[PDB]
């Protein structure tokens, strides 16, 4: 049934499994009409569909154009978003295919479980997990490959770039969860500690750093600091 | 006007002909109940004074035989049989007219509640849904399951009800899953309609007959049939106009029939407020909101 604390080890087990944040497909700024009213504008989104044992990152660009001439759009943008997670697992093949698919966010359960039909064995599952997935678009190189998509479009990046090498899955997520956390309670502060050593560089390839086992465990303390930090300068703690 | 005959009442029972209830007890000179109206199905049904366990019943129509009740101490319930040596059979009734030994069908004139209620409930329907080949009328009891809740267990005594599961690759064309899970009329008008009922006078047929088992027998299927199928409508964009108006009748008819105090054992508030408030048949149903806002008010 749903994901929690109780059962989060099964997220590292061998069967495959995928995450479906939707909350950064309908992004929109709004503004005042030249009339003095409200509008929005449409801004490009993505889903986020991760793979939590691999770091495979399948992220769906969602270009404004989707939504033209289109009505109710947070309501079309949970189907737009099981359509195209329906879609990617018939482009698997059937060994890659996932055995469960767990979303973020339970108005994604009846748009997925409907587009899923054909796929009775596969099972989609809510969480009671607060996972702070919506902070991907903090990860810099993410915003900027879903800011400069100009049509619909695929883009693969590995979440833990080679972590797993030398960490496990577990650990990883943890790592992930931990800096996703901070990037949303304070991006500017979370990116200072990411990049205050020049030296360290992110490396092309890689969202952040090329971090030692030592260096990481410094900045993962110091991310502790900022959502503590955060907290009580939130509640006055 | 029909008979119904009973050789005897051995042990104490209530006693149902349709929405009218009365005790039998136990030994007591009851043989039968006159002046059934022809033209309609009728339900004879029974809930004994020492288990009211096991509320059950028998569907007919006296215009498709001669139909009499008799209790069998073996299997201790009141059975329907039929009497095929019709002499026989009437020189019985006669008798038992004669002597009084027969209460009486009470159909007050003004009153058409049984006939809007079975409206579109016809005999060879029922036994379609009760099989039961060899008799002419149909047993139901309360624990008797519909074949949906036997996929989700012995068939011979399933209620085989239409199966409508808006989740299900019937309700959902490949590439509308959007339009035709929040506008279900495509299930409702192309699946069900055209398609599995033919017409609408069989699909509310099958909606009547599932709530008057529901009410009757305390059938908890039969309840999940029907809100099931008034769901299916409401929850559509694109229904004739006639249809809705004919289910606000039938609607208004069974809420002003349910007893007032089963509204918690056969009213499902999800769907009544989804359907009277909610959906896109809102304010489509003038006579059923108004009934259920003035008896009701609380499961809204
Ligand atoms: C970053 S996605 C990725 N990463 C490494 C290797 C393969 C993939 C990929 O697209 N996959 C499709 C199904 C199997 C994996
Ligand atoms: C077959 S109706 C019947 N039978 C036996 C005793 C009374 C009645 C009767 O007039 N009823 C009207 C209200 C409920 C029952
Ligand atoms: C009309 S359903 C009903 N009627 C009379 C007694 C019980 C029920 C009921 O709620 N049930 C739910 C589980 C099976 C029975
Ligand atoms: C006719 S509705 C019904 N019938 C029998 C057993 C369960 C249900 C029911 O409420 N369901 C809800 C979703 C699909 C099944």
């Amino acid at each position: 049934g749903a994901m929690n604390s109780s059962n989060y080890a099964e997220l590292f087990n061998n069967d495959i499994k995928l995450f479906v944040d939707d909350t950064n497909v309908y992004r929109v700024t709004v503004h005042k009409t030249f009339e003095g009213n409200v509008a929005t504008k449409a801004i490009n989104g993505c889903i986020f569909t991760l793979n939590p044992k691999t770091g495979h990152l399948f992220l769906k660009i969602i270009h404004t154009s989707v939504w033209a001439g289109q009505k109710r759009l947070s309501q079309l943008a949970k189907w737009k978003t099981a359509e195209e997670v329906s879609a990617l697992v018939r482009s698997l093949p059937k060994e890659e295919q996932p055995k469960q698919i767990i979303v973020t966010r339970k108005a994604m359960l009846d748009p997925l479980e409907v587009h899923m039909l054909d796929f009775p064995n596969i099972a989609i599952r809510p969480t009671e997990l607060r996972l702070p997935f919506s902070a991907a678009m903090s990860i810099d190189k993410l915003s900027d490959v879903v800011m400069k998509a100009t049509e619909p479009q695929m883009v693969l990046f590995n979440i833990y770039d080679d972590w797993l090498d030398r960490i496990s899955s577990y650990t990883a997520f943890s790592r992930l969860t931990l800096l996703l956390r901070a990037l949303k309670t304070n991006e500017e502060s979370a990116k200072m500690i990411l990049l205050s050593d020049p030296t360290i560089t992110i490396k092309s390839y890689h969202l952040w750093p090329s971090f030692t086992d030592e260096q990481w465990i410094t900045i993962e303390s110091q991310m502790r600091d900022l959502i503590l930090t955060e907290y009580g300068r939130k509640y006055n703690v | 006007m029909n008979t119904v005959p009973f050789t005897s009442a051995p042990i104490e029972v209530t006693i149902g002909i349709d929405q009218y209830s009365f005790n039998v007890k136990e030994n007591q000179p009851f043989h039968g109940i006159k002046d059934i109206p022809i033209g309609h199905v009728h339900v004879i049904h029974f809930q004994h004074a020492d288990n009211s366990s096991m509320r059950y019943g028998y569907w007919f129509d006296c215009r498709m035989g001669n139909f009499y009740i008799q209790y069998d101490p073996k299997d201790g319930l009141y059975k329907m049989m039929e009497e095929r040596d019709g002499a026989k059979f009437e020189n019985i009734v006669h008798n038992f007219k004669e002597r009084q030994m027969m209460v009486s069908y009470p159909k007050i004139d003004e009153d058409d509640t049984w006939y809007n209620l079975t409206e579109f409930v016809q005999m060879d329907k029922i036994r379609k849904i009760v099989r039961k080949d060899e008799n002419q009328f149909s047993y139901v009891d309360s624990s008797m399951t519909t074949v949906q809740e036997n996929e989700l267990s012995d068939p011979a005594h399933s209620l085989n009800y239409t199966v409508i599961n808006f989740k299900s690759r019937e309700a959902i064309r490949p590439g509308h899953e959007m339009e035709d899970f929040l506008d279900k009329s495509y299930y409702l008008n192309t699946v069900m309609l055209q398609g599995i009922f033919k017409n609408s006078s069989n699909y509310f047929g099958e909606l009547q007959f599932a709530f008057l088992n529901a009410m009757f027998f305390g059938n908890y299927g039969s309840s999940l049939q029907w809100h099931a199928m008034i769901e299916l409508i409401c929850s559509s964009a694109t229904v004739p106009k006639h249809m809705l108006d004919k289910l606000d009748e039938i609607l208004y008819y069974q809420i002003k029939t349910l007893p007032e105090q089963y509204s918690d054992i056969l009213l499902n508030e999800r769907v009544w407020n989804i359907c009277l408030y909610s959906s896109f048949q809102k304010n489509s149903l003038h006579n059923t909101e108004k009934i259920m806002e003035n008896k009701y008010p609380e499961l809204l």
